[PDB]
RNA sequence: CAGUCCCUCCCGCUCGGGAGGAGGCACUCUGGGGGGACUGCCGGCGAUAAGCCGGAGGAAGGGGCGGGCGACGGUAGGUCAGUAUGCCCCGAAACCCCCGGGCUACACGCGCGCUACAAUGGGCGGGACAAUGGGACCCGACCUCGAAAGGGGAAGGGAAUCCCCUAAACCCGCCCUCAGUUCGGAUCGCGGGCUGCAACUCGCCCGCGUGAAGCUGGAAUCCCUAGUACCCGCGUGUCAUCAUCGCGC
């Protein structure tokens, strides 16, 4: 294919879980790609993911979030 | 420098079978492939190869074991006969091909019946197999 | 799923270090031998737990707060 | 010469394996390795042998008897026992650690093996309940 | 056949997969897939691996062993033996990974016959492509129902990829000349192309496309 | 002398061990030459059973176990010599079989 | 080869295929898969070769063999019906004999007033057991013998 | 043919491969007893406690793992048709003996299973592999007759020492070449064996001939979380015989 542009981002921290399914887990990301660099986003990721993994972000401009929490 | 041990059966069996034709003391009797077959057959094959392979493996079996039965050679084969929707169950070959096969060899002088009550190889039977194994085993190395 | 050490296992070790502190160590094996001599061995598996908790209880005693 | 007698066991295929100096014998249950009809599981045994290298292989006679009901399972038992035989032979850390890195089925067995068939509620298979539709 | 096979024994030893396919021939260029795949390790897929032991012990599964297992899947009550015997071992193993392995091997042979490239380089390529990047899960959280954008993790991507490739094979594989070894083999090529003939790649696009709308 | 085989089999673990150990110890010092007590099996008998007379519900089903464990002794001695050793108390429920051959 | 044709006539004017010889005889009633090969041995032909690779000559042999299998050979349990209606030693069955022989023995049974004879008429398995809720959902066994 | 001075056979390119018996208890194993695993150590979170994650060493780990183990009670749950037992009823009968029939009837409807819709295939042939167990009017070596089912003759075994016994899936080479068929095995004709006084009703198995529906299944719905599931065969109870069952490997 054409790229689009692939924005590679790695996951800085795994905040907690979202979905009534549960199926997204919400994770905080940092970017490492040619354009922006450094931008912190809270993306909704699915499936087994650990800390320090790599995600290709299809759309830079995103960041839906919902928050709480552990006592 | 070889033994039936040494030699992958697939090659051995065709070789021992051809030697059986050659020598030519063992032979197909007519009645046996006709319809006096082992268990059930989808088609019944009209081959010299059929009869000879059957005998080829009795020579290998008689070497490996000591007393080896008719009953033992019959069961050993693997193969199953239909019982319907009730699942298949194991059953065993013909007694017919075996008793005559053991007997055609006996006259050949290749097998003998021990006084023990059993069956064991002669020097002549054992000899025929290792020579063939040496030929086969020698051929195996040459070929890539 | 979960782990929590029974209560019976906790009671024996706690009494044992109180009676004989200075005959207990930071070695698992040394405490286990002592524990065997001290109290009845219903079984081998419980003997090990008692000994283990004793190892910890000594480490804690150093600190100056031992619950 | 020397006799060293080692075992491998994977899933209760049990390998009674001897290494002695010799010439390159590979024996399984009395017969050359060659007899085995499967290619695939032969390539499992060959893996510790190549990893040490062929030099050692040629210099020593390994006879095994692998008394396990699996055809894969024999390949399995023979591979663990060869890896251990090779490491006792030369005695170096080099060959042991090289093996641990590549896979741990070469020098560890399994911590378990099998589970019984549970009683059940009049249905086959150890983790199974009789089908329902009673709603 | 037997001598070639012996040669097939000489060559894997040296070290190749299935007797004649160098693992070094391929590399994972993309860094994402690199720990996610088992292209770097060894020779026989029969491994008994016991993966799924830990968190991600399923990632140290040889790519081909995942394929044989995923490939095995379909199988109900029924019995198989050499006899009159089954099907019970399926279109897709109503059975044995042991047998299951053969297809993968014949499929490997067939794909090599056409393309003439190292068929792990084709299958590895196809798994990278077949995995959809984006998915929509009907995810409602907090009770509010969204049909949202979800980014696929890499383990999840491989898993979708292999399952989808296998799934498609069976469909055509249905009472038709493709032989799953053939059907798979033809699928592995096209899945590799992103071609219009790959039931696996059709869902790959469509799942992302619907997902793109829904996000 | 006559070589005599004492075969001793028992339902429980406890009883068979006491007898074997004592037979060897009494036998050890005298005219006797004795081969060390040898364990032969538990043929472990399963009897697999349904609990519930109902047959109904879930059933929780019984795995039974009867273990009978066999120890085999050779002794070289006279017949008179055998009775002396045989004197022992023996655990209720310990089968002792004797073979006598030259 | 032995002279192609895609249709040859064997066992009367009933047609012979290009499927395989053994299999084309199986279609012809009263000559089943296994019986075909027995006749093939006697006749001297290759069993595995395509049907229709037969001169006119080959065809004559198979027919005389069919008429009295028993004269040529053919064991007295391997032959189609042996001990026929209590006073025939052995006979052959083909399309016209086979139809007739089963239909006669059934006809006999209606008249004798057997359970057996009436059980078929009603449409029922005699010694199959159940009729209880087999042939479910308006289905039928179809009893004897053909709906293709 | 662990290791072997010996020994008998076969084979040989004389280098060397394999089997028997001496011999030898190494090994596999049997069953009896002992160690080892406890957050003990190390780091992070947490009240420095309790616990949770993570890491090293290690054969194994943080309920290691799999069973037995199920309170007080309820559904007036289930069994007086296994036994025990209150009450009531029956007394040439609601008893008792007997033969035969009935439980195995069917236009249908459902539950629970088995086999199955073929090339990831059949036939044919060869060759490598197991375990739980069961075995005295019982398992039956082996030999012989029979196509087989089975029969005749007969060794050993009341058992780590014999027998059922062959594992099946597996693979290789060959024939075959995607049809309602060489699928699938219903149905029916005939021949025959076996137990029992006897298998029409109403037994299984062999052989020939016949050769059905079915070519991937709506709504709806069930199981299960790893050496399990999926998948393959093997034994056992009961027991002559009906197993597509139940228990177990």
């Amino acid at each position: 294919m054409a790229e689009d542009e692939g924005y590679p981002a790695e996951v800085i921290e795994i905040i907690g879980r979202t979905g009534t399914t549960g199926d997204v887990t919400q994770v905080k990301v940092r970017i490492l790609e040619g354009r922006d660099k450094g931008r912190v986003i809270r993306r909704n990721v699915r499936g087994p993911v650990r800390i320090g993994d790599i995600l290709i972000l299809r759309e830079t401009e995103r960041e839906a979030r919902e928050i709480k929490s552990r006592r | 420098m070889a033994t039936v041990y040494d030699v992958p059966g697939d090659l051995l069996v065709e070789r021992v079978a051809q030697r059986l034709k050659e020598i030519p003391e063992i032979k197909p009797p007519e009645w046996a492939p006709f319809v006096k077959t082992g268990r059930h057959k989808e088609r019944l094959p009209e081959q010299e190869d059929w009869w000879y392979y059957r005998v080829a493996s009795i020579l290998r079996r008689v070497y490996l074991d000591g007393p080896v039965g008719i009953e033992r050679l019959r069961t050993y084969y693997g193969g199953r006969k239909n019982r319907g929707h009730a699942p298949e169950k194991f059953y065993k070959a013909g007694g017919s091909i075996i008793r005559k096969a053991l007997q055609q060899l006996e006259a050949a002088g290749f097998v003998e019946k021990v006084p023990g009550k059993g069956r064991v190889i002669t020097p002549k039977g054992r000899s025929f197999l290792d020579k063939i194994a040496t030929e086969l085993k020698k051929e195996l190395e040459e070929i890539i | 799923m979960g782990k929590i050490r029974q209560g019976f296992i906790k009671r024996v070790a706690r009494e044992l270090v109180n009676k004989y502190p200075n005959e207990f160590t930071t070695d698992f094996e040394h405490n286990k031998k002592k524990v065997q001599e001290l109290t009845n061995v219903t079984s081998k598996k419980i003997r090990n737990r008692i000994a283990g908790y004793v190892t910890k209880l000594v480490r804690m005693k150093m600190e100056g707060k031992i619950l | 010469m020397r006799i060293i007698q080692t075992t491998g066991k994977r899933k209760t295929a049990i390998a009674r394996a001897v290494i002695r100096e010799g010439k390159g014998r590979v024996r399984i249950n009395g017969k050359p390795v060659e007899i085995i009809e499967p290619e695939i599981a032969r390539f499992t045994i060959l893996e510790p042998l190549i990893l040490a290298g062929e030099e050692i292989w040629n210099s020593v006679d390994i006879d095994v008897k692998v008394e396990g009901g699996g055809f894969m399972g024999q390949a399995e038992a023979a591979r663990m026992a060869i890896a251990r035989a090779l490491v006792e032979w030369t005695g170096d850390m080099s060959l042991k650690e090289k093996f641990m890195k590549y896979d741990r089925t070469m020098l560890v067995g399994d911590p378990r093996r099998t589970e019984p068939h549970k009683p059940n509620r009049s249905t086959k298979g150890p983790r199974a309940k009789r089908q329902k539709s009673y709603r | 056949m037997a001598k070639p096979l012996n040669e097939r024994f000489f060559i894997p030893h040296e070290i190749k997969v299935m007797g004649r396919w160098s693992t070094e021939d391929v590399e994972v260029r993309d860094p994402s897939l690199k720990p996610y795949i088992n292209l770097e390790p060894r020779l026989l897929p029969h491994t008994h691996g016991r993966h799924a032991k830990k968190h991600f012990g399923k990632a140290n599964v040889h790519i081909v062993e995942r394929l044989i297992n995923k490939i095995m899947r379909s199988g109900g009550s029924h019995y198989k033996v050499a006899g009159h015997f089954m099907r019970r071992e399926h279109r897709s193993l109503n059975s044995k990974k042991v047998k299951a392995y053969e297809v993968v091997k014949e499929a490997f042979k067939i794909i090599e016959q056409r393309t003439g490239k190292n068929p792990i380089q084709v299958l590895v390529w196809a798994i990278e492509n077949a995995a959809p990047r984006e998915d929509t899960t009907s995810v409602m959280f907090g009770g509010i129902r969204y049909h949202v954008a979800v980014d696929i993790s890499p383990m999840r991507r491989l898993d979708v990829a292999l399952r989808n490739i296998a799934l498609g094979a069976s469909a055509k594989c249905y009472r038709n000349k493709m032989s799953f070894a053939e059907a798979l083999a033809e699928e592995i090529i096209l899945a590799a192309n992103k071609d219009p003939k790959s039931y696996a790649y059709s869902k790959k696009l469509e799942i992302e496309r619907i997902a793109e709308s829904s996000r | 002398m006559q070589k005599a085989r004492i075969k001793i089999a028992s339902t429980n673990v406890r009883s068979l061990d006491e007898v074997a150990n004592q037979i060897k110890q009494i036998a050890e010092r005298t005219g006797v030459r004795m081969s060390g007590p040898i364990p032969l099996p538990t043929k472990r008998i399963r009897i697999t059973t349904r609990k519930s007379p109902d047959g109904e519900g879930s059933a929780t089903f019984d795995r039974w176990e009867l273990r009978v464990h066999k120890r085999l002794i050779d002794i070289e001695a006279d017949e008179r010599a055998m009775r002396q050793i045989m004197r022992i108390r023996v655990p209720e429920d310990v089968t002792i079989e004797i073979e006598l051959i030259s | 080869m032995a002279n192609f044709r895609h249709i040859v006539r064997v066992a009367g004017v009933d047609l012979d295929g290009n499927k395989q010889l053994r299999w084309a005889l199986t279609a012809i009633k009263g000559i089943g898969i296994n019986f075909a090969t027995m006749v093939c041995r006697v006749a001297g032909l290759d069993p595995f070769m395509k049907a229709g690779y037969l001169t006119d000559e080959q065809v004559k042999k198979i027919e005389e063999i069919l008429a009295d299998p028993v004269a040529h050979g053919i064991p007295r349990w391997a032959v189609n019906r042996p001990k026929d209606y209590e006073t025939g030693r052995d006979l052959h069955l083909i399309t016209a004999k086979l139809d007739m022989a089963i239909r006669e023995d059934i006809m006999r049974l209606r008249r004798i007033r057997a359970y057996r004879g009436i059980r078929h008429e009603l449409g029922l398995p005699v010694r199959g057991q159940r009729t209880r809720s087999n042939f479910r959902r308006g289905q039928t066994v179809g009893v004897s013998r053909k709906k293709k």
